[PDB]
RNA sequence: AAGCGUGUUACCUAUACUCUACCGUCAGGGUUGAUAUGAUGCCCUGACGAGUAGGCAGGCGUGGAGGUCAGUGACGAAGC
RNA sequence: UUAAUUGAACGUGGACAUUUGAAUGAAGAGCUUUUAGUGGGCCAUUUUUGGUAAGCAGAACUGGCGAUGCGGGAUGAACC
RNA sequence: GACGUAAGUCAAGGAUGCUGGCAUAAUGGUUAUAUGCCGCCCGUCUUGAAACACGGACCAAGGAGUCUAACGUCUAUGCGAGUGUUUGGGUGUAAAACCCAUACGCGUAAUGAAAGUGAACGUAGGUUGGGGCCUCGCAAGAGGUGCACAAUCGACCGAU
RNA sequence: CGUGAAAUUGUUGAAAGGGAAGGGCAUUUGAUCAGACAGGCCAGCAUCAGUUUUGGUGGCA
């Protein structure tokens, strides 16, 4: 027998009812998909200021 | 009718007691509602809320965890307070000498603080001599370290800990864990 | 435990706003306006008339 | 001897100087009040007198009545009634007039009747149906401490600045009228004067902008 | 509504830069109210003017007062209206003491004989006849001949009680 | 039977503009694109080397990696009931600096020196953006602009 | 016209709106050197209350078990 | 990476404050685990496909009935 | 708060004062009946049941999410880098209660198909937050420390 | 042949009854019933308070 195919409706009340939420953004979002050579470089550059500062601190 | 922003009559939510059935419990509650209200002092609030926590909410602390934080700079004299248990560890050779207030210690982590030189203190003798949480350093264990942690958020490359009985070969480690078996997760 | 109403229950009315007695003294809220006694001008009366 | 003369003696002198205070205030707003009113009369008849036309300014406070029921609210208009709190039917409430609230009474206009509320309306509105919000509750206004505890910081200290932060619409309006709880008026006592609530004001029904009707509606709900 | 009101209602486009004091347009609008006179003017200056009520200000609104209240006078009126099928204009003559009351007994005509919502009627004009026999329908001409005089037959008595022990007449 | 392969429906999205097929110009390759920057996304139909996807169309996000000839776009996608991110590698040509963020900066820089000039004296001086206010009032005269206006018109066929 | 078009008022009445009380629920608070011993207690303040499928909570009832009431009972238990 | 501290990314140190960069509201906000039922729908306005049409079949957005009594439409799941 | 110079009073954080009848079926409750208005038969499947859909003539008694092995989340409790006496042994007032050795299980190490190898550069790291605590401040606030937790970049173990 | 329920039934008593009966709210009538005099029941007037409804009249713009 037949019934109904597709229908969207109610979904944006279900959708609603438990508020569509935002993505919740961080500082220092994960670096996935950035240039390797840059995120190699990256690296090296973050180990020098590491020992910069250690050093300018103690 | 009233057009409802909110859900009616919800529960805050939050313990507002101990599920324990516990008296000295009950009894060490009554002292901190009455100094969290009686006083303005947030350690007192703070110390009543984790009163009420569940058993995997208030971890245990090492000795060894305290003793990391009276490595603190300025914080070597003062006194650690656990809401929980306090466990031994004898990966750490050399403990100080401190003053720990905690609601149970286990034999070998009070044998070990005393042998320091220091004193094991139940939250009734804090609440006497720090009734506003004077020089006290609220010290909590690692809730996430759980292993029924591992297993929260399981799906296609969470990299979570599969729910399983049996491990080693033949068990979960075939089809959708390598791509020379269909794919990898 | 109970709220009385202002603008009756006249005690009420004093507690708050305490000018409500110089008010109802100076009777200021039947004050006359002073008779001045400007008039429009021909093209407004005109206008106003108008077709 | 606890002392309790001392601290009796100068809290009443404390009232006293307070209400001294609210005296000289409620004295130079009637002054304003007036000077006001009495300016735009006589300067529409200098206008008229030298051929020209005074436009009066556009109104800078509307009052606005939810009198639609709960039911069968588009999501729009729903949110809109929601963020200008009125959550049901005769709830009341004042509205600083820009062009970012106009466009807001242009989404609930079949949903609402407002206009522009004169100062009898508004002291009348807040001396009997006025409550302040105070830690999530609503708290009936009358006594003038309860609003200088909560509002004194924009310097607002009774019932009658309260209302002139409203009608004059002051830096600290925002402030003054959230702290007011949405009005919760009655039923009109001779009715609404029309058959049909659900059309526009001009088109012989209760909604939209009846601007300086909305008066006569609200004090008889009030 | 007890009765229509009339209003002088004077707008105008909003001043520019490139045009300040723009043109002034007036117009006489019957309305119940102050409201409703102003959505009338901006509706008709909708259709002779680029303006709207956006693009527009109302400069001045003011109530016209019928110059002599107390003096009957025929009024002839130009009504423009939409019937089902159509728009039709039509000339009507309406005798009684003011401009508003002949308005009033014009759209009340109106809606009696054709129909015609006040939604679907456009007032083109009204104008008193200043004269006799410048007056052209028969049924407001009847009543200008020299010592009319006209009895009312079949008086109908209004009774408060539910009962008469009389057996009434309806002489007069 | 039902189609909906990578770009069905985009007949007239990935048009070229009238009169303005042909060779991109060289403006769209010298712009620089560092991260953080805010771009919007329309795709050229010209290029059809690293296209976004048709849903992308109009939408501004934030670049996350700039490469030799792309940049990486990072744009909020509703799905469900939440948002997802999801990062795009679009060459140059389908990227756009956003005038919102230029603006935006001109903004902060305006408030800067109006604060800095206000430190000299005028404490609060309403760095806030303000709603169109309703009007003043206003004296209309009728020197040489005298009201005149006639009723509405009647009806006529015109055809 | 108690029909049709239109206009004006008055008037009728919903579990809706305003105020008041009582019940419950939720929330926010108060209360210990006699809280004039109920602190899962007492008290203050505000808001709220539709409901299938379903979830949860607090209670009521039944057969048997440990403890207590040195409980009831042939001067009448239980059952009806 | 640049011809080249030229840049790139991350930073040390210094300056800025509640009109801190529109409005409105905000009922606490954020977050996690776990598990029920459900996976036949139907109807109204508007958009809309097949069809002469259907109380027909099929989609869009919204609001409803289902799950809902109450006043009104005499009566009626959905209309007011 | 008001009024009064003060005494004190008041309609000012919720009714008192005066007077009468009766003290019983008088008010009230219960019940039968009458009157006005209203009220379709439950249960069930169903988009939709009062249905010309099904089960049900009546009554009593009986009558359906149980126990078990293994397990997930949550909670209580004991002990805690451990934990579990109860297979068994000792003992007993004897299927109870009490006591106990050696093991064994799970945990304290992972990873690789496997052979195998196997966890501190550092105050067990850096950055951003972070309750609480500390110091200075009437306070706001500022500074120090910052457990849990969150994001992120590293370091270490194994595989490649 | 302990107790001895319900369905169903006889008798007596009460009551109602023009094509069902039963039910809800309210009250009348009949029958029936509890408790209190160390204030229990029902009312009336006055001065107030809270919320309202309907009049009269004054002063202003
Ligand atoms: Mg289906
Ligand atoms: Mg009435
Ligand atoms: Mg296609
Ligand atoms: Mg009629
Ligand atoms: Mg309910
Ligand atoms: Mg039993
Ligand atoms: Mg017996
Ligand atoms: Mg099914
Ligand atoms: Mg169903
Ligand atoms: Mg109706
Ligand atoms: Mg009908
Ligand atoms: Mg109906
Ligand atoms: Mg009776
Ligand atoms: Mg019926
Ligand atoms: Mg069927
Ligand atoms: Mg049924
Ligand atoms: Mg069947
Ligand atoms: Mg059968
Ligand atoms: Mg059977
Ligand atoms: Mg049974
Ligand atoms: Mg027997
Ligand atoms: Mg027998
Ligand atoms: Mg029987
Ligand atoms: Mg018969
Ligand atoms: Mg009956
Ligand atoms: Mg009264």
């Amino acid at each position: 027998a037949k019934s109904k195919n597709h229908t969207a409706h109610n979904q944006t009340r279900k959708a609603h009812r438990n508020g569509i939420k935002k993505p919740k953004t961080y500082k220092y979002p994960s670096l996935k998909g950035v240039d390797p050579k840059f995120r190699r470089n990256h690296k090296h550059a973050l180990h020098g200021t590491a020992k910069a500062l250690a050093a300018a601190k103690k | 009718g009233i057009d409802h922003t909110s859900k009616q009559h919800k529960r805050s939510g939050h313990r507002t007691a101990p599920k324990s059935d516990n008296v000295y419990l009950k009894l060490l509650v009554k002292l901190y509602t009455f100094l969290a209200r009686r006083t303005d002092a947030p350690f007192n609030k703070v110390v009543l809320k984790a009163l009420f926590l569940s058993k995997i909410n208030r971890p245990p602390v090492s000795v060894s965890r305290i003793a990391r934080a009276l490595k603190q700079e300025g914080a070597a004299n003062k006194t650690v307070v656990v809401v929980g248990t306090v466990t031994d560890d004898a990966r750490i050779f050399e403990f100080p000498k401190t003053t720990v207030a905690a609601l149970r210690f286990t034999a070998g982590a009070r044998a070990k603080i005393v042998k320091a030189g220091g004193e094991c203190i139940t939250l009734d003798q804090l609440a006497v001599r720090a009734p506003k949480g004077q020089n006290t350093l609220i010290l909590r264990g690692p809730r996430n370290s759980r292993e029924a942690v591992r297993h929260f958020g399981m799906g296609p490359h969470k990299g979570k800990a599969p729910r399983i009985l049996s491990t080693g070969r033949k068990f979960e480690r075939a089809r959708g864990r390598r791509r020379s078996k269909g794919f990898k997760v | 435990v109970l709220k009385k109403n202002p603008l009756k229950n006249k005690q009420v009315l004093l507690r708050l706003n305490p000018y409500a007695k110089v008010f109802a003294a100076e009777k200021l809220g039947s004050k006359k306006a002073e008779k001045t006694g400007t008039k429009p001008a021909a093209v407004f009366t005109e206008t106003l008339k108008h077709d | 001897a606890e002392q309790v003369a001392a601290e009796r003696a100068a809290r009443k002198a404390a009232n006293k100087e307070k209400r001294a205070i609210i005296l000289e205030r409620n004295a130079a707003y009637q002054k304003e009040y007036e000077t006001a009113e009495r300016n735009i009369i006589q300067a529409k008849r200098d206008a008229k007198a030298a051929g020209s036309y005074y436009v009066e300014a556009q109104h800078k406070l509307v009052f606005v009545v939810r009198i639609k029921g709960i039911n069968k609210i588009p999501p729009k208009p729903r949110k809109v009634l929601q963020l200008l709190r009125l959550t049901r039917i005769n709830s009341g409430t004042f509205v600083k007039v820009t062009k970012a609230t106009l466009e807001l009474l242009k989404l609930i206009e079949p949903y609402v009747a407002y206009g522009y509320p004169s100062y009898s309306t508004i002291r009348q509105l807040v001396y009997k149906r006025g409550f302040g919000k105070i830690n999530k509750q609503r708290v009936p206004l009358s006594d003038n401490a309860i609003i200088e505890a909560n509002l004194g910081k924009y310097g607002i200290l009774s019932i009658d600045d309260l209302i002139h932060e409203i009608i004059t619409v002051g830096p600290h309006f925002k402030q003054a009228n959230n702290f007011l709880w949405p009005f919760k008026l009655s039923n009109p006592s001779g009715g609404w004067g029309v058959p049909r609530k659900f059309k526009h004001f001009i088109q012989g029904g209760s909604f939209g902008n009846r601007e300086e009707f909305i008066n006569k509606l609200v004090k008889s709900m009030n | 509504m007890a009765h229509f009101k009339e209003y002088q209602v004077i707008g105008r486009r909003l001043p520019t830069e490139s045009v300040p004091e723009p043109k002034l347009f007036r117009m006489r609008i019957f309305a119940s109210n102050e409201v409703i006179a102003k959505s009338r003017y901006w509706y008709f200056l909708q259709k002779l003017h680029k303006v709207k009520k956006a693009s527009g200000e109302i400069v001045s609104i003011n109530q016209i007062n019928e110059a002599h209240p107390t003096k009957v006078k025929n009024f002839g009126v130009w009504v423009r209206y939409d019937s089902r099928s159509g728009t039709h204009n039509m000339y009507k003559e309406i005798r009684d003491v003011s401009r508003v009351a002949a308005v009033e007994t014009l759209y009340q005509d109106m809606a009696a004989r054709h129909r015609a919502r006040f939604r679907s009627i456009h007032i083109l004009k009204v104008a008193e006849i200043e004269k006799t026999a410048d007056v052209k329908r028969q049924y407001v001409k009847q009543f200008l001949t020299k010592d009319l005089k006209f009895p009312l037959p079949h008086r109908v008595q209004k009774s408060t009680k539910t009962f008469s022990y009389k057996r009434p007449s309806t002489f007069y | 039977g039902k189609s909906h392969g990578y770009r069905s429906r985009t007949r007239y999205m990935f048009q070229r503009d009238f009169r303005k097929h042909g060779a991109v110009h060289l403006s769209t390759y010298l712009k620089v694109y560092k991260v953080g920057d805010i771009v919007d996304i329309k795709a050229n139909g010209s290029i059809q080397k690293g296209m976004p996807h048709k849903f992308y169309q109009g939408k501004t996000g934030v670049v996350y990696n700039v490469t030799k000839s792309s940049v990486g776009v990072i744009i909020n996608k509703m799905v469900g009931n939440r948002y997802l991110e999801k990062r795009l590698n679009l060459r140059v040509e389908h990227i756009k600096h956003s005038k919102c963020r230029q603006e935006f900066l001109e903004r902060v820089k305006a408030n800067a020196a109006k604060r800095a000039e206000a430190k000299a004296q005028g404490v609060a001086v309403q760095l806030k953006r303000q709603p169109a206010q309703p009007r003043e009032s206003r004296i209309v005269s009728t020197e040489g602009n005298v009201p005149q206006t006639l009723a509405p018109v009647p009806y006529e066929t015109f055809i």
